[PDB]
């Protein structure tokens, strides 16, 4: 379109279509994935006419760690480890926090506990893991029925509610993400200091969550394919 | 949840309580955690989590942490193998746990079981009784005696077996392999007085000649039990010479081609030699120690095919204990340092990672340019190792530098190995440069950071891609910083290594600015802009930063 | 675009576009 | 001669059945391997005998029987060594038998987590398969090349060798799945692999270049039906080492 005569190329690609394509490539983020293409499109438009303080650091870490991503999690865990202990819990408990950081955070924090020192990161990540585990168990039906792959025999009272809870995308993706963090805590809980052992008020919620996670994985096999 | 108790034969090392011993425990603890993750059999771990190694060794009680068993697990056990082996519990543990020296496991009364079985088995092998069953009953005694808890149980077993030895035919094979180690285990718990020692020595010495290989391996476990005793001189001057001749005869032949030979035979022979060198250093012959170290070196200098991985780790972890044991003569200890460096330079990550552990214990046991020939092996292993090796070599390197050198002697190498086009892992080297510069800021030595930043800034602007030159400088100005909130961002810089978006330029400008506001006199403040102006072409990050400095 | 780093075969680096 | 060798195979298999009873059929916690030590000593004498009798293919059979036993009994590192001894004894006379033995050694090294060792055995196989089986391969050797290609690419994405260990054969293999220049499509298939599996491997090798973890997660579920379970384990390790790198102590 640039090499051809302009009076033909302006008829092949109108300015309203060029502006639609430009806006779409930015809103989809495909402009950052294909920078050569976007540069050539804006060329075609031209041819057709600080102080680094605490709160700056918290804004910097937020730009990485309040996302959805799995790309740089060990580096992301080290960044939240330098957020002050009095800011950590509210930073992790926010809706926008990346739940994929919780296992890295427990693993990094355990390496401080096994070094003979207190870990504020381990304490915050453990409390957030347990609070989120209880917070999703509260959304299950109040009376549990056995999962049986052959027969959803109790439709209105129960299996309709599970078909709304599993397959939601937003909820289903959270369960094995939290289960990675809960497993990272449960594999260390016998090695931990006495006050960091499992709360006796959380033991039923933990069994309900574990059951619901294998039920969600089984539901995904039936309605879709092999889980990740 | 559980696997069988181990109580190993080797005591905690005192060398690790010293000032340099404590520093060795941190660095060799990093290398241990990675050897475990890479080659452990993981037999007591169900889940994928890499750093969950533990051993079934209770405080003679709660489990002793893997950190605190560092070179204590028995050499002839394969790494992470939790299966029953002849040798599970040491005689010093039978004595210390039962308060005998020459009953309830988990609510269960094991005294009742072991008492009942002694009564059955003694009456059933000493009546006219099936030969197919005698060996299986004596196997049962050899195993079940790990549960025995009163001295009269071992007395009854010793009497029963020494009767069975004169009752049963002299042409036997399938019994002897249980009878020898069971008799020696009993005799060893009974303390090797002259009333028991001469019978036991005569059984051990004669059964080392047995054609059946399990009868020899059983004799060698018998020897490992009796060597825990405070032996009488008249036994030590006669028994120890027979063991050392048997070891030098059978190891010196096989060492060049180990994989042709049975693994448990080589592993038990090494374990005897290491226990003899550590605990009987004056009594064992002058060619011993030296000759063992040489023929273990011939095993380590083999190929991935001729020396199996489990035997490689056994021989190495044994030699590594012998050097932190103070008991070597200096010519043996110095010969082991010469054997170590030639085995770091190999293909396989796990064989090299183990040889690195050995080199570290040598260098912290030796506490002037010869250390520099060692540090260049660590930098070479970052350059030519797989990522799983190089990331581990890069984690230990800051402490190795700080423990063996004045900073000035290695500051040239640290920055050059981060800048080199032959560096595959500049993001691993960034954390080394950081930990070296932040150490200099902790020791009040901040002037040396002003110097080495400015002395090297023109090497950084000669990085070939502009993304890799804008990066690297962002690592350098983060590593040099005195502001804690700037020194915190290095993981955010490391995660963005290939990138050149507007935020990657803005960060470079900010972190270079704050160094220019808070750490750079006019002669430096000008020369910094002069080295920058050479690359300040109209669109470059250096032009964008020169505007921020020049205002 | 992205291009291969020369110092490591598995590493890629950006070039201005 | 052959009767003595036969009797030693039966006397070895006696101890080996006795080991299988204690280890696999009874799962006995007290099963320290005295019969296995007797079986390995018995076959050690019998392999020496068959090689003095100058018949390598009959010694390699003992090595395959012992290698299979050590794998079943939970000792894959010892099995991988005996499979490579069988392969070396077969290779001057039976190249397909040797490739089959090296394929089992590579499976044993993968069981033992010895991924750099598995990578080297797959490269040896892919060389021998071109050398004896040829650019189109005969159908039996072609199935070996197809295994080695897919396994080597996933092992190279797992291990990521430095320039010092990116051998000519590794670089040559990987560039088929990669781009040479900023306007190259990536290479077209030589017809070695199914087109759908080849496009998914190119997509995987490209998603690891551009660090697209959402693409790797999508390609993992999409490739699951197309791979063997061993290759699905390799591809799981690539996604695992991508999200949680080894060697950091966390």
């Amino acid at each position: 379109l640039l090499a051809a005569n302009l009076q033909s190329s302006m008829a092949q690609l109108p300015m309203e279509e060029l502006n639609r394509i430009q806006e779409y490539l930015q809103s989809s983020g495909l402009a950052q994935r294909h920078q050569r293409l976007y540069s050539l499109l804006d060329r075609f438009r031209l041819s057709t006419m600080v102080s680094p303080d605490k709160d700056w650091y918290v804004h910097l870490v937020k730009s990485q760690c309040w996302t959805r991503s799995d790309s740089a999690l060990l580096e992301g865990a080290e960044l939240v480890n330098r957020i002050p202990a009095e800011d950590m819990n509210a930073f992790m408990m926010n809706s926008e926090f990346n739940l994929s950081l919780l296992a890295p955070c427990l693993s990094l924090g355990m390496s401080e506990i096994s070094g003979g020192q207190k870990s504020a990161l381990f304490e915050a990540a453990r409390e957030v893991t347990l609070a989120r585990v209880s917070g999703t168990v509260q959304q299950l039906p109040a009376v549990h029925h056995v999962f049986q792959p052959e027969l959803p025999a109790e439709p209105a009272a129960y299996w309709s509610k599970l078909n709304d809870l599993f397959g939601d995308a937003a909820l289903y993706q959270s369960l094995p993400t939290l289960a990675r963090a809960l497993a990272q805590y449960l594999v260390v809980v016998s090695k931990l200091p006495s006050h960091l052992h499992l709360p006796p008020e959380k033991e039923k919620d933990i069994v309900k969550f574990v059951v619901a996670t294998l039920e969600a994985l089984s539901w995904h096999l039936i309605h879709e394919q092999i889980p990740l | 949840v559980s696997c069988l108790e181990q109580q190993p034969r080797n005591k905690p090392l005192k060398a690790l309580d010293t000032r340099f011993g404590r520093k060795l425990s941190i660095i060799r603890g990093i290398v241990e955690q990675e050897i475990q993750a890479m080659v452990s059999k993981r037999e007591n771990i169900a889940t994928h989590h890499l750093y969950q190694a533990w051993d079934p060794v209770p405080s003679l009680g709660a489990l002793i942490s893997h950190e605190k068993l560092l070179l204590q697990i028995n050499p002839e056990r394969e790494l992470g193998s939790m299966s029953y082996k002849l040798g599970q519990v040491s005689i010093h543990s039978v004595w210390l746990g039962n308060s005998i020296t020459p009953k309830h496991r988990a609510g269960v009364d094991i005294h009742s079981c072991s008492q009942f079985l002694l009564e059955l088995y003694s009456r059933w092998i000493l009546p006219r009784t099936p030969a197919i069953l005698i060996s299986e009953v004596v196997r049962s005694l050899l195993v079940v005696s790990d549960l025995f808890t009163e001295r009269n149980q071992f007395e009854l077993m010793y009497v029963t077996l020494t009767e069975l030895r004169r009752v049963h035919p002299s042409e036997d094979e399938i019994l002897a392999q249980y009878l020898v180690p069971a008799t020696c285990k009993a005799a060893a718990v009974l303390g090797m007085d002259k009333a028991v020692a001469e019978p036991v020595s005569r059984l051990l010495e004669s059964t080392l000649r047995s054609s059946h290989l399990p009868s020899r391996v059983g004799a060698l476990h018998g020897i490992l039990y009796v060597l825990e005793c405070d032996l009488l001189d008249d036994t030590a001057k006669q028994l120890i010479p027979v063991i050392s001749d048997y070891l030098l005869s059978n190891l010196k032949g096989i060492a060049h081609c180990v994989n042709i030979h049975s693994q448990q035979h080589v592993l038990v022979m090494c374990a005897t030699a290491f226990y003899l060198i550590e605990n009987y250093p004056l009594d064992v012959g002058p060619e011993f120690s030296a000759s063992i170290i040489q023929m273990c070196g011939v095993m380590l200098s083999g190929s991935e095919e001729s020396t199996p991985s489990i035997i490689y780790h056994c021989a190495l972890r044994g030699l590594e204990r012998l050097l932190l044991s103070e008991q070597l003569s200096r010519l043996d200890a110095e010969s082991l340092v010469k054997l170590s460096v030639d085995r770091v330079n190999v293909h396989s990550p796990h064989r090299a990672m183990a040889a690195l552990g050995l080199m570290l214990t040598c260098m912290y046991t030796g506490k002037v340019i010869v250390a520099m020939e060692r540090v260049s092996v660590l930098f070479d292993r970052i350059r030519k190792g797989f990522p799983c090796e190089a990331r581990v070599v890069a984690r230990i390197l800051p402490q190795f530098l700080d423990d063996f050198f004045p900073p000035q002697d290695i500051m040239n190498k640290v920055i050059g190995e981060f800048l080199s086009n032959q560096q595959p892992y500049p993001q691993f080297m960034a954390t080394v440069v950081y930990k070296v510069f932040q150490t200099l800021h902790s020791t009040g030595q901040s002037s040396m950071v002003r110097d080495w930043v400015m002395l090297s800034l023109s090497n950084f602007t000669q990085r070939a891609p502009v993304a890799m030159a804008t990066w690297s400088l962002s690592c350098f100005f983060v590593s040099a910083s005195t502001s804690p909130w700037v020194a915190a961002i290095l993981p955010h810089v490391i995660s963005r290594m290939g990138k050149l978006e507007q935020v990657d330029v803005n960060l470079f400008c900010l972190v270079a600015t704050d160094f220019y506001r808070h750490q750079i006199e006019e002669l430096d403040r000008r020369a910094f802009q002069s080295v920058l102006e050479v690359v300040a072409a109209p669109g470059s990050p250096y032009h964008r930063l020169l505007t921020c400095l020049r205002n | 675009y992205l291009i291969r780093s020369s110092f490591n075969w598995f590493v890629f680096v950006e070039v201005p576009c | 001669g052959p009767g003595e060798a036969l009797a030693l195979t039966e006397a070895a298999r006696l101890f080996l059945r006795q080991e299988r009873d204690a280890r696999q059929r009874l799962v006995c916690p007290a099963a320290y391997g005295e019969p296995l030590q007797a079986a390995a000593s018995a076959l050690g004498a019998a392999v020496r005998l068959h090689l003095e009798l100058g018949q390598p293919a009959a010694a390699a059979a003992l090595c395959l029987e012992l290698a299979a036993a050590l794998r079943d009994l939970g000792q894959p590192a010892a099995a991988a060594g005996h499979f490579q001894r069988a392969a070396q004894l077969q290779l001057p006379q039976l190249p397909l038998a040797a490739l089959q033995a090296l394929g089992e050694a590579a499976s044993c090294q993968l069981l033992a987590r010895d991924y750099t060792g598995a990578l080297a055995v797959f490269t040896r196989m892919q060389r021998l398969a071109r050398e004896h089986g040829s650019p189109a391969a005969l159908g039996a050797f072609s199935d070996v090349l197809v295994r080695c290609e897919v396994s080597r690419v996933l092992l190279l994405l797992l291990l990521q060798p430095p320039p010092a260990k990116l051998l000519p054969e590794h670089a040559q293999t990987l560039e088929k799945y990669s781009w040479e220049a900023f306007d190259s499509h990536g290479q077209e298939s030589s017809g070695q692999l199914p087109e759908e599996l080849f496009l998914l491997l190119q997509s995987l090798v490209m998603a690891t270049h551009e660090k697209d973890t959402e693409a790797i997660k999508s390609l993992q579920v999409e490739m699951w039906p197309l791979l063997t379970a061993e290759q699905n384990h390799l591809l799981h390790l690539v996604l695992q080492e991508t999200i949680s790198p080894s060697g950091q102590g966390v």
